[PDB]
């Protein structure tokens, strides 16, 4: 029994509600308001974390990142809501893998498992991050985009988040560097590649998509490092996450796989 | 933190059950700032990244360190404004 293990009990419930106001109307406005809190009590009381050196650098990457992105919110038209959602998804991808990267690099991984989650985990963010990122871009207009085809694309894709995965499970035995490099370039890759063959109007559907990988992925970092914050928020915006890309998808008449 | 592997699978299964179940009857109007808010939601990685940064022994390390929790601040902050202004309705 200790305190950031309360913080962060308290911290669940608080999301659990939050989501729960925010899937009714006459509770929604409600609903971010009790997430807020928890966004906060989890940021306060992590600054306990024991041993937690580098203090000075976390403060300035914790400004940097809110405040522009805090910025980016208020001063960007309304019709422009979906690349927002788009692009801050994408960062929560690539926060995902930078865990994922750092406790790699480090190589002290004293359980296959857990290892294992921490490679899951990061695969799935930075094909957020990139997914996203090229998500943004196009309705964005910078990369101004109708379904990019090519002849045999299909196969290519499969077969990079083929390779990914076995770059990926070798680390299990043998983490070097050169493998590290290697595991998120094509990680990396197979988000651009995927993201690719996706039309304009479908949009919304791969973000959720997206969204529900995110979710996943700050999940599986969670169970990985033992952290309980990640854990909950991560398998919780999972799950609801992919119901919820069903239901726009089923909404649009299409479905997913045609989205995809 | 220790969690034995049957306390984190049934955590996992548990929250995964309530997660799906909390979108079940949700109406169309209130999708996408419920895709907001979700999003905004999964920025609790930045306690995850500030974790490792403040663990983070060699400069590779606190560089990637560094980067990633702009990426969470930028989710978690960027998540909960654009939600508050979806929840205009």
């Amino acid at each position: 029994m200790d305190l950031i293990q309360a913080a962060y009990f308290v911290v669940a419930i608080l999301f659990i509600v939050g989501l729960k106001r925010m899937a009714h109307p006459t509770t929604a406005k409600s609903g971010i308001v009790w997430a807020g809190w928890g966004m906060v009590l989890a940021v306060l009381a992590t600054f306990f974390w024991p041993g937690m050196g580098n203090f000075a650098l976390i403060l300035l990457a914790l400004l940097l990142g809110s405040v522009v992105a805090w910025w980016a919110a208020v001063r960007v038209a309304m019709t422009d809501m979906p690349q927002m959602v788009a692009i801050y998804n994408g960062m929560g991808g690539g926060a995902a893998a930078t865990i994922a990267a750092v406790e790699l690099l480090k190589g002290a991984f004293e359980n296959t498992g857990l290892m294992a989650l921490a490679i899951l985990g990061g695969l799935i963010g930075s094909v957020a991050f990139t997914g996203s990122l090229i998500a943004f871009a196009k309705l964005q207009g910078i990369m101004k985009s109708r379904p990019i085809l090519f002849p045999g694309q299909k196969a290519v894709n499969a077969l990079v988040l083929a390779l990914t995965v076995v770059i990926g499970l070798s680390l299990l035995w043998n983490d070097a560097t050169a493998s590290i490099v290697l595991f998120f370039l094509l990680a990396l890759l197979f988000g651009v590649l995927m993201t690719l063959p996706i039309g304009g109007g479908d949009m919304p559907v791969a973000i959720s998509f997206y969204n529900a990988f995110t979710g996943m992925a700050v999940g599986f970092e969670g169970f990985a490092v033992g952290n309980p914050a990640l854990m909950v928020a991560g398998t919780l915006v999972g799950a609801a996450g992919t119901l919820l890309t069903v239901l726009m998808a089923r909404a649009m008449n299409r479905s997913v796989w045609s989205v995809l | 933190m220790e969690f034995g592997f049957w306390s984190a699978l049934y955590i996992f299964v548990l929250t995964a059950f309530l997660g799906y179940e909390l979108i079940t009857r949700v109406p169309v109007i209130l999708h996408t700032p419920l895709m907001s808010g979700s999003n905004f939601i999964h920025g609790v990685v930045v306690v995850g990244a500030m974790v490792v940064l403040g663990h983070a022994e060699t400069g590779l390390e606190k560089l990637i360190g560094f980067l990633g929790v702009i990426l969470g601040a930028a989710n978690a902050a960027g998540g909960y404004a654009v939600t508050v202004r979806m929840l205009e309705m």
